[PDB]
């Protein structure tokens, strides 16, 4: 379906890895780390910011259907990356992706002769896990990109360089700390962005002339109650994440 | 073992025939075990892929998860084996045009002609709004179901297009390949699709590809020899493609495609449509929407449904 991918707080609840005695706390954690891997191998393989969202929305909702108990992120998150870079046309080797995955989990340990049996075997479980990334996502692999709606949003508030560059940061922020992806539509979580870079920066967004506020001519669903509990939770979750914040902060 | 919930094995669909047993390998007929709808399956060939699951049969798939039309071939699902292998699946078409154009006891009415016509036409249309180039326009993947509607198949070389462009110059058959792609092009567009309809319009009535050359050089021969030769003064900057003097184009050549059609054909209005879809340069040649438009879809006797296959 259209909301074959969106879930219920209870059904984010009752995800596979609860089923297996994983912590609700423990999960979100295994998430962030493997967005964390996902965002560094992809700034090392040079690839987009766009391949890297595909390759964490991959892994959101790979996580969906199994356990982090029996595939571990780190296995996981490089092939996620490797599928994300050929469907956004940026293909990277399969060799490469291996040799950077190495380094960045591994920094002091030395490659393994790539003659080896043990590298063979390497490569060899890479392929074998895209394949398992395909299924499970029952090959639907087209992501709505959320940057194009926020560059949109931000248009429509007349939006500083600052303020955009902001949302942005929001935009990228949330993907990497939190399930907002698994149960929001990517317009919304625009709004969610925008809002709380308008909280931050304190710029107020002036009420239409019709008394109309602006995410209503964004997505019609959306609420200022909704948005207000949503900034919040995000705002919570960039409190506890370190140096995260500093990067937005009005040090002036 | 590992869950699966959004991808079933293939064993659901029982194998009738190998229909397609074609280089392109391999097209299954095929029978839902429970309903008896009938399938296409194509297996994914990974015979020689290093690069773990093609990047090619990716773009496929992200096509025709797309493309949703009367007029394009619907891929119901995708289906693995359980072990390992990856198979597409299509709704079944009974019919291939270019089987059915081969076939001397079939018969087709300019009436019908029309509506096949139409129906391609207006499958272009709906895959060019959607930025895609199918890149492989010819008779054997235009598809007719039981019920008479034509399904444009086979994207397993289309590919999305924008907006200067750096496409793949060797795509289409050669028979179906507009000149722009011999002359080296490799910022074209939705009118090398059209080209190609043009070849198949004439082909309803010839029963045959009309320009079978053997290498390119033949190829662009044969064209010329029948739409005038490549000329700046007929395609305005034609001469800026590098291979355009270099490839010792003809000279005396000039437009023979009503007169050499003339006797298939008859009807005016297809042969001033046929004209107007294999016009040289690709900037002026019809598109689907004016195609659509041409007297021939809207004068006696106006399209009909399909009968007798
Ligand atoms: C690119 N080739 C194809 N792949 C699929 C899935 C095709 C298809 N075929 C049918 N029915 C059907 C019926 C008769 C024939 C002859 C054929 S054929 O494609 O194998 N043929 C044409 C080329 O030369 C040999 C014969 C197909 N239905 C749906 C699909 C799809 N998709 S074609």
């Amino acid at each position: 379906n259209n909301k074959r991918w969106y879930f219920t707080r209870e059904q984010l609840e009752n995800s596979p890895s609860r089923r297996f005695g994983v912590d609700p706390d423990k999960e979100l954690s295994y998430r962030q780390q493997a967005a964390n891997l996902l965002q560094d191998m992809g700034q090392r393989l040079n690839v987009s910011q766009l391949t890297i969202n595909t390759a964490i929305v991959y892994m959101h909702r790979f996580y969906m259907i199994q356990s982090f108990t029996r595939f571990p992120g780190n296995s996981v998150a490089p092939a996620a990356l490797f599928l994300a870079a050929k469907v956004e046309g940026q293909p990277k080797k399969l060799e490469h992706v291996i040799k950077v995955a190495h380094t960045c989990l591994h920094p002091q340990e030395s490659l393994p002769d790539t003659r080896s049996e043990a590298y063979l075997q390497q490569v060899q479980d890479l392929v074998i896990l895209e394949s398992i990334i395909l299924q499970t996502l029952g090959f639907e692999l087209t992501i709505d990109h959320p940057h194009t709606h926020v560059v949109k949003c931000t248009q429509l508030v007349r939006a500083s360089k600052d303020l955009a560059q902001t949302s942005y940061f929001m935009a990228t922020n949330s993907l990497h700390l939190t399930t907002f992806s698994l149960q929001y539509t990517p317009p919304v979580v625009a709004c969610v962005c925008i809002h709380l870079a308008c909280k931050w920066s304190n710029w107020e967004i002036p009420v239409s002339t019709d008394g109309k506020h602006w995410w209503e001519y964004v997505d019609a669903t959306v609420t200022l109650e909704l948005l207000d509990e949503l900034t919040h939770e995000l705002l919570q979750i960039l409190e506890k994440t370190p140096n995260r914040l500093k990067r937005i902060w009005n040090w002036r | 073992s590992v869950e699966c919930p959004f991808c079933d094995e293939v064993s659901k669909y029982e194998k009738l025939a190998k229909i397609g047993q074609g280089t392109f390998g391999e097209v299954f007929k095929a029978r839902h075990r429970k309903t008896g709808q009938k399938v296409a399956l194509k297996k994914v060939l990974m015979e020689n892929e290093k690069e773990g699951f093609p990047i090619t049969a990716l773009r496929e798939i992200k096509i025709l998860q797309l493309l949703k039309h009367e007029n394009v071939v619907n891929l119901i699902e995708i289906c693995r084996t359980k072990a390992g292998s990856i198979y597409l699946v299509f709704d079944f078409c009974e019919h291939d045009l270019a089987g059915l154009l081969s076939n001397v006891l079939v018969k087709f009415t300019l009436s019908e002609i029309k509506r096949v016509m139409q129906m391609l036409l207006n499958g272009l249309y709906y895959i060019h709004r959607n930025k895609i180039l199918h890149r492989d326009m010819k008779a054997a993947n235009v598809l007719i179901t039981r019920d008479g509607v034509l399904k444009l198949a086979d994207f397993g070389l289309a590919r999305a297009f924008s907006l200067p462009n750096r496409y793949t110059n060797r795509v289409v058959t050669l028979w179906y390949r507009p000149p722009e792609l011999l002359l080296g092009e490799r910022d074209y567009g939705p009118p090398i699709d059209l080209w190609g309809a043009g070849c198949i319009m004439a082909e309803m009535w010839t029963r045959s590809p009309i320009m079978q050359g053997n290498t390119e050089q033949h190829q662009l021969a044969l064209i010329s020899q029948l739409c005038g030769s490549i000329t700046p003064e007929v395609w305005p900057n034609v001469d800026n493609y590098e291979l355009y003097e270099k490839l010792e184009l003809v000279k005396g050549q000039k437009r023979k495609v009503k007169d050499r059609l003339k006797a298939y054909v008859r009807d005016p209005y297809a042969l001033d449509l046929i004209d107007k879809l294999l016009v040289l340069d690709p900037a002026q040649r019809i598109d689907s929407d004016d195609a659509l438009n041409h007297d021939f879809f809207w004068s006696d006797p106006m399209p009909s449904d399909l009968k007798g296959m």
